[PDB]
């Protein structure tokens, strides 16, 4: 399972649409995009619901 | 570092190959190529595009 994380930290002018839609890199099951927690969120202790 | 914008970059792989820059001290500031012998460029944008 290939996962591309922290999708809120991308370069200005860019998008991961063709990467996550299994178009830039051909994969059998494609990718699943999540956003993990940065160091600020690590310090803030973000829970499951939020 | 040069001071003028004439070298590409971008999303995905764009900055791929450096330039063969042979700087020669002369009076007139211009540019010439191996594959464009007979033609002289004065703009680095023209250099970048070709």
């Amino acid at each position: 399972i290939g996962v591309i994380t922290k999708l809120d930290l991308m370069d200005e002018g860019t998008d991961a649409r063709d990467v996550l839609e299994n178009k830039l890199l051909p994969l059998r099951r494609g990718y699943i995009g999540v956003v993990n927690r940065s160091q600020k969120d690590i310090d803030g202790k973000k829970d499951i619901t939020a | 570092f040069v001071g003028r914008d004439f070298l590409p970059r971008g999303s995905g792989i764009v900055t791929r190959r450096p330039l063969v820059l042979q700087l020669v001290n002369a009076t007139t500031e211009y540019a010439e190529f191996l594959h464009c012998k007979g033609k002289k460029f004065t703009d680095f944008e023209e250099v970048r595009l070709e």
